[PDB]
């Protein structure tokens, strides 16, 4: 019952609605995260989901306690009775924390005044609109945060290690693409209410061509060979060659729609509709040549 | 230390349910919106999703303090112990405050008594979508900021900063639409109960034509082929020429299924459907009159009327 | 300064869980609505959408006072303490009470003892549509609401203004795209329940389908197909395979268009009028193939 | 003002965390179910959605009075200060109490001690639907009332009225199904933790046959028309014959892709797929007789095979 | 009457911020999972769904008593004021805690001091499968759970009964469509983290596909095509261009089998088994068709 005495002594005279270092200290806070999974980039909302273990660490001159306890472990029940700094995600569409089975809020307090805290978060963040080269994809997918209330003169974010402080150890985590690397970025954005530090975290990816390999091969190994056997057939019979050519472009139309069905339409070209339109207009030119040859054989 | 007992006397003796100047002058409220993104303009559900940094500020003599020449940002657990104006949005359907680590609820105080309140709000707001002209149509979808339970003799709204109260609009990108202009309207609305102020933020949305011209040019080659094969084949096996034009009818049917999956049923007829069905009826009737009775007249009639249909379609389109 | 000292006198002795009455006069609440908009009908799952202001008014003798001004406006915080009735919709299957920076609920206490209490709502209620004539739909969508626990001996609902004329207000903003608002008709009733007897306020919205949405969408291709059905009669007697192949090429599109017309159409065991329209088209097809096989 | 002191006497000294008649005999709970509507059946997610009044009543010694002659209807927030049973539903997936104005919690008290608790709740309950035979369905969609933290020596359940405890079955109008019978079954079900009471409200669902039986006739009439096209004609114009048999696979494809979104990917037995197999193998048989080319013999043999086919289908329907 | 004083005796200075045994031994958590129905498996999202009664139990020496009864079946409002473990699922995506008339939480104290605490939960979790046997593969869906804020030197998980007999399908708890549940396998495990080392109970569910219509509806339209390929090369006594248009249908059937498969599996980069299984059936067609187009 000693910790019952100690922690209840850490309650009176301690406002839970104030930051500790209101004075000259700007209340620097270290942080880290452990990426558990990076879900599917659906690209219809141009967003991607991601599960992390997000952790924060700060200090306090109002929670230094006595000896014989190095650190005390806390449940998710002292977080409401202790001041917690704000953190909010900028590009989060719906970032719902996990509240299942006595929710995931780990808390530690050392005798120095150092407080560790963590959460378990899923995010559906916007990444970019990178549709210049549709096979040659390279998305950065930033993830960034700040304090919603406290400016850079009242709060400071800091990492634990230069650009490699974010742990990420997984191989199969709903990635239809190829993750190739990650890095951090620290900037300050001038807002209206003040100036806030921004801790951008990127995730470099590149689309594996094996997914679009089946989408590219089987129209190419059907339409081109049908256009070839339209000329390779005996052109003496009018319902052979022209009929094969005219049913080939009937088949070639819907595959361009289905290939652009799962993903939304863009304004500029993605060099994939250009990649299929060359063969489409080539089979169309084969139709033009077949209709030209009909004008000088039925005389 | 010294700041805590000053916060304590601001919390002691305070009444939440009483507005400032209760029974006196109307309070003055300055608002500010920062558009983060236009997420999804759903044409079928006739709505758009907006992320915004909603911001309010006003004056309270009960929340001033003498010393400590600095601003006191607090936790979000004072907004339930302080008064806020009951500002809602009119045409929203799904709307919420984000709860990422806490509720994103900024309270900033000041030694004179100017209270600043801030939220990060996602709003699925519905708007009227007149779909007569489909390309380059200013949809003019608005957001209607309005108080709920305070008459104009109790509150005063204004855009905090004039025309610069709405930021980040140029930093928005859409795959379908495009920002052409935004406007702020400050009006008063009288109901059966009383008078209430209303702010209105408009969005005229010029739709980007590139996706539209792609989904236009992809079926236009089909009716071009429907003209060309009908003009190009001799009429000995006339069924071999007519049956291809009847398969263009089911090609039109596939386009109509894509249209029904892309657009709902609307009484005011669109601008995209009308020229495609009109050239459909013409290219069907040309095949009908060609099978009715001839090789030179098929070469002469169909491309001239085809180019005429093209240029009258372009002249309706440029408006 | 002064009003806090009198609100504590109002809260002193007022039980938050009891209505005025209980061996006394029957509680009367005065009910008013204000349709903010009328959302789109969802015919697939057979429902509609509305969002309104819902007003209520009654007198509480335990809330009178003697203040400097006449009426007294409050927030939703005090409104959670005064007894409010349990007004629920009989037809709402999913409804939301909107809140934004505050619960959208005001409390206007008069010095007389009466008060005004309104909330902005949204109801996804349903209508049992009968589908014997889909372009000729005429429906009266109900919006029944009553008390939930308080008996007719406990509370009675009553409209504020003229019931049949000016107790319900359409505010000339409607996001509809298939129907149009013809009019409305309120009603009162008593439903005998297994618990007891309860007042019921009914409101019907008379609706008819618009003419330019799906009616032309069916009217154009059927006329196109019955025009295509005539060319086989136009064909030569010395052109017998064309009259045969015209019919199958006609029905290839007719089947897909019937599938497309039945796609957005909800499931109903009763036959629809457009099902007879495509039957007339199929009968013209049958006559065309009979005239084909007459030559054959 | 007499009633307030009596209610405060009833509350001061009350413990919500104890069951009434504690340490003694089990207390009975009477249920009553008023089915408002079967809200939304879904054959995709193997489930359905129900809206109903769940009413229940019991008896206690802790709440009794003699001064007030009439019954006491009380506010719903006293349910957070009074004991209620922990009655749940087993086969649910997503449920909620309607909160359109308040939580629809009927609290009624009696001078005897009979306590009444009523909810209007919507439950998305799962139904293990056997989709082996499609026209006849005859489901058994249960609704499992069960206590959670009280053993059978702590509580017991009963239908308040027997058959009369369920009200409103005949007033249900479903556009897709029809009620033929409903049954209320009590059952004691044990676990490793203990034994528990379990009421069951089950009912069968005979599918409204008309919609899908008018969708079923169209491929049948389609392929009879196709057979009459390919059969009667002379085959010197063989391109007229073979082009009929060409476009049959897309007619099969449209109906198959329309049904593939309605029914899920159940591998076991699909009666619609057995019907479409009896159709498309008949398509292949017509094309087989074509490639074998007796044409009039095959034309006469096609209608008797169609008659034996839909006679097998009718005896499969009537079982 | 007496039990009120009993429960008030058990909270005179009781804390919830401290597990039983601080400065003493670690805590022992018996754990049981009684599944109710193994739900649908979203292979498009590689995640499954399951309904559990998650029982767990632990001795607490601070709650012993000498009352008249031995075990009191308390309410979960008492369990909100008691210390509970911080168990969570390591791969849970969208888990729900079912709420009703009361929340589905149970509490049974004992005069020994042992507890019992079950939660009627529904947990969904990603089951990362591989598609090397895409027609007839079999997988082991995992379920990892353990503490969040308590290390291996703080709490210890252990199964209640023997680990072979501690996850129980009820009788027929099968909401499965594509698959067949046959067995399960639990184990322990210690996972080192950046904070410390947490004990993890891991559970695998072995499941294998029904062969069924997932093979039938994909192979029988292929069976018609491979029958037409044999019918095309049967003889040449009749006209030759009657065979050539017979290839055209086998083109469009290749369309219909292409759309029918991609709507079930996600867009994966590596090729699957059934893709080559239909690719060889596609390669059987156009080679013979190019051969007949060259020779005829
Ligand atoms: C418009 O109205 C709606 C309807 O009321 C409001 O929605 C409610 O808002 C309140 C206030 O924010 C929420 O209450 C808080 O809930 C905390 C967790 O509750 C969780 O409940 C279930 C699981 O039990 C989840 O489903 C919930 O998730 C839902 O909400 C989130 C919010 O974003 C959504 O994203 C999800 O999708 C879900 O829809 C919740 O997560 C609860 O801990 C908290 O209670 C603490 O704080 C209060 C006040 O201090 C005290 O009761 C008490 O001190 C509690 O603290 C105890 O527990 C903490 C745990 O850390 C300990 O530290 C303490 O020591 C102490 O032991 C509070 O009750 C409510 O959940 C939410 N309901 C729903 C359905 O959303 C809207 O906010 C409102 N809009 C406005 C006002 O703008
Ligand atoms: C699961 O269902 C249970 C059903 O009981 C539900 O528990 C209830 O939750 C509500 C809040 O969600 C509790 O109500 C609170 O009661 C305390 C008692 O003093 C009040 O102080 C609280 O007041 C707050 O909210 C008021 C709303 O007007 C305001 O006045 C003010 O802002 C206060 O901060 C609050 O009303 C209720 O006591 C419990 N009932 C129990 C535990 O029996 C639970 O929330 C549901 N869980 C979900 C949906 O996740
Ligand atoms: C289309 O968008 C415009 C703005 O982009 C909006 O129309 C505006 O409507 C308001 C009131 O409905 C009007 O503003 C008026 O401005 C005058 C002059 O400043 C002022 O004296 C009035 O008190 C009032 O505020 C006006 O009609 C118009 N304003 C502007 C600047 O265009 C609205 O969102 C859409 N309007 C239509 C007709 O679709
Ligand atoms: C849905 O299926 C369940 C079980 O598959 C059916 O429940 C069964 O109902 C019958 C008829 O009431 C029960 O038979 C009798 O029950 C009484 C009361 O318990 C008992 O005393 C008799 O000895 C006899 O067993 C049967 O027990 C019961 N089975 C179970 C497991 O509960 C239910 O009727 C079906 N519902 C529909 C609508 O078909
Ligand atoms: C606290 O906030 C107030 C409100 O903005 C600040 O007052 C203004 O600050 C801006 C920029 O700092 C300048 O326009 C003037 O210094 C102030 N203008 C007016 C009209 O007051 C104030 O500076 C903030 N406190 C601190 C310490 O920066
Ligand atoms: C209070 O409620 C009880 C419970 O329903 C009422 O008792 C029954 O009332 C019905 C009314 O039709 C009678 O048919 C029953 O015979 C009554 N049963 C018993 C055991 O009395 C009671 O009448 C109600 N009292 C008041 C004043 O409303």
């Amino acid at each position: 019952g000693d910790v019952t005495v100690i922690l209840n002594n850490l309650l009176e005279g301690y406002d839970n609605k104030l930051r500790p270092d209101i004075g000259v200290k700007p209340t620097l806070i270290h942080t880290d995260m452990y990426v558990n999974s990076i879900g599917p980039v659906n690209a219809i909302n141009m967003e991607y989901t991601i599960d992390i273990f997000f952790a924060q660490t700060w200090y306090d001159r109002r929670l230094k306690f006595n000896s014989t306890i190095k650190v005390l472990r806390l449940n998710s029940n002292m977080v409401g009775k202790i001041w917690i700094p704000d953190t909010f995600f900028r590009n989060s569409k719906k970032a719902d924390a996990h509240w299942i089975t006595t929710p995931n809020r780990m808390l530690r307090i050392w005798n120095d005044g150092r407080v560790l805290y963590t959460l378990r978060l899923t995010i559906d963040a916007e990444c970019q609109l990178q549709l210049h080269n549709f096979p040659m994809d390279e998305h950065s997918c930033p993830l960034e945060f700040s304090s919603y209330g406290y400016p850079r003169e009242e709060i400071v974010y800091q990492w634990k290690r230069s650009s490699v402080e974010v742990g990420d150890t997984r191989s199969w985590r709903l990635y239809q693409f190829s993750f190739v690397g990650l890095r951090n970025t620290t900037e300050v954005v001038k807002t209206t209410s003040g100036d806030y530090v921004v801790m951008s975290v990127y995730f470099d990816l590149s689309r594996r061509m094996g997914y679009f390999t089946i989408q590219t091969y089987i129209p190419c190994t059907l339409i081109v060979v049908l256009s070839w056997v339209s000329f390779w057939i005996n052109k003496d019979a009018v319902p052979a060659r022209t009929s094969l050519g005219i049913t080939t472009v009937l088949t070639m139309t819907t595959l361009s729609t289905i290939a652009r069905k799962s993903l939304p339409k863009v304004s500029y070209v993605t060099a994939m509709d250009l990649f299929v339109s060359v063969c489409f207009i080539f089979v169309f030119s084969a139709l033009v040549e077949y209709g030209t040859l009909h004008y000088f054989v039925s005389n | 230390s010294y700041v805590k007992e000053t916060v304590d006397r601001l919390l002691k003796g305070y009444d939440i349910r009483l507005r400032p100047d209760f029974g006196g002058p109307p309070v003055d409220v300055g608002m500010r919106i920062d558009v983060a993104s236009i997420d999804m303009v759903s044409e079928v559900n006739m709505d758009y999703t907006l992320t915004m940094y909603f911001q309010q500020s006003w004056k309270d003599k009960r929340l001033s303090y003498s010393g400590i020449p600095l601003n006191l940002t607090l936790d979000n657990r004072v907004a339930d112990q302080l008064w806020v104006p009951d500002t809602y949005f009119l045409n929203d359907k799904k709307s919420f405050v984000h709860g990422v680590t806490v509720k994103n609820r900024m309270i900033r105080l000041h030694p004179d008594g100017t209270v600043l309140y801030g939220l990060r709000i996602t709003t699925t707001a519905a708007c009227m979508m007149d779909l007569r002209r489909y390309p380059l149509d200013e949809q003019n979808c608005t957001l209607e900021i309005e108080s709920y339970g305070y008459t104009t003799d109790d509150i005063e709204f204004y855009w905090n900063g004039g025309e610069g109260a709405v930021t980040g609009v140029n930093k928005i990108e859409l795959p379908q639409f495009s920002i052409v202009d935004y406007k702020m309207v400050s009006k008063k609305v009288e109901f059966t109960t009383g008078a209430y102020p209303r702010l209105s933020l408009s969005f005229r949305l010029k739709r980007n034509i590139g996706y539209f011209i792609l989904q236009t040019y992809m079926p236009s080659t089909l009716i071009t082929i429907l003209s060309w094969v009908s003009f190009w084949i001799n009429y000995d096996a006339s069924a071999a020429r007519v049956a291809l034009g009847i398969t263009t009818v089911l090609t039109m049917t596939t386009i109509s299924t894509h249209l029904r999956e892309t657009l709902p049923k609307i009484p005011y007829v669109k601008a995209i459907d009308i020229y495609l069905m009109g050239c459909f009826v013409f290219v069907f009737l040309a095949l009908l009159e060609y099978a009715f009775v001839i090789d030179k007249w098929s070469r002469m009639f169909f491309p001239i009327t085809f180019s005429l249909f093209n240029v009258v379609y372009w002249l309706y389109y440029v408006h | 300064t002064v009003f806090t000292r009198i609100l504590d006198r109002l809260l002193d002795g007022y039980d938050n869980r009891l209505r005025p009455g209980l061996g006394e006069r029957v509680t009367e609440v005065k009910t008013d609505i204000f349709v903010t908009s009328f959302g789109p009908v969802s015919d697939h799952d057979m429902e509609y959408t509305i969002d309104v202001f819902f007003r209520q008014s009654w007198k509480d003798e335990r809330l009178k006072f003697k203040g400097p001004m006449t009426v007294l406006r409050l927030n939703n915080l005090m409104a959670s303490k005064i007894w409010t009735p349990d007004t629920f919709f009989h037809n709402g299957k999913k409804s939301v009470a909107h809140n934004m920076t505050m619960p959208n609920k005001l409390l206007r206490i008069t010095e007389d003892g009466t008060l005004l209490y309104t909330m902005r709502l949204t109801v996804r209620a349903e209508c049992p549509m009968h589908l014997e004539d889909f372009p000729m739909d005429a429906h009266a969508c109900p919006l029944k609401f009553g008390s939930y626990a308080y008996t007719r001996a406990e509370v009675v609902y009553e409209w504020t203004r003229e019931p049949a004329r000016s107790v319900v207000v359409a505010e000339d903003g409607s996001r509809l795209n298939q129907y149009d608002l013809l009019g409305q008709t309120v009603d009162s009733g008593i439903v005998q329940s297994s618990t007891g007897e309860y007042v019921v306020m009914t409101t019907h919205f008379h609706l008819k389908r618009k003419i330019g949405y799906f009616v032309i969408q069916t009217y154009l291709p059927c006329i196109m197909t019955v025009i295509l059905s005539q060319v086989s009669f136009w064909l030569n007697r010395e052109s017998v395979p064309a009259r045969t192949v015209f019919g199958v090429t006609t029905v290839l599109t007719m089947t897909t268009l019937s599938i497309s017309a039945r796609n957005s159409l909800p499931k109903v065991a009763y036959a629809t009028a457009m099902d007879w329209f495509i039957a007339v088209c199929y009968a013209f097809v049958f006559s065309a193939l009979i005239e084909f096989a007459t030559v054959n």
